[PDB]
């Protein structure tokens, strides 16, 4: 671990956008994550909230 | 706006809300404001027949 200030820098920043790109799959509480399930199985009204 | 319709269906003048009324000959918008009132009257409407 010579070079460690090195790595670390490198795998701060890809831990950073794992991260990112992982979090859109939670819901929220939303009754689903993908959108497409929410505009299809429901009325515009509860589709908002 | 002003016509006629059955007992059971004045809950579908409402914004959002599908049914027979609602989707195939009266619509308003989702974003509507203003106001519905409603007056049972089947002393000038049905006849004996």
């Amino acid at each position: 671990s010579a070079l460690g200030k090195l790595q670390d820098v490198v795998n701060h920043n890809a831990q950073a956008l794992n991260t990112l790109v992982k979090q859109l799959s939670s819901k929220f509480g939303a009754i689903s994550s993908v959108l497409n399930d929410i505009l299809s199985r429901l009325d515009p009204p509860e589709a908002e909230v | 706006d002003s016509f006629v319709i059955r007992g059971n269906e004045v809950s579908q003048i409402a914004p959002g809300q599908t049914g027979n009324i609602a989707d195939y000959n009266y619509k308003l918008p989702d974003d509507f404001t203003g106001c519905v009132i409603a007056w049972n009257s089947n002393k000038l409407d049905s006849k004996v027949g």
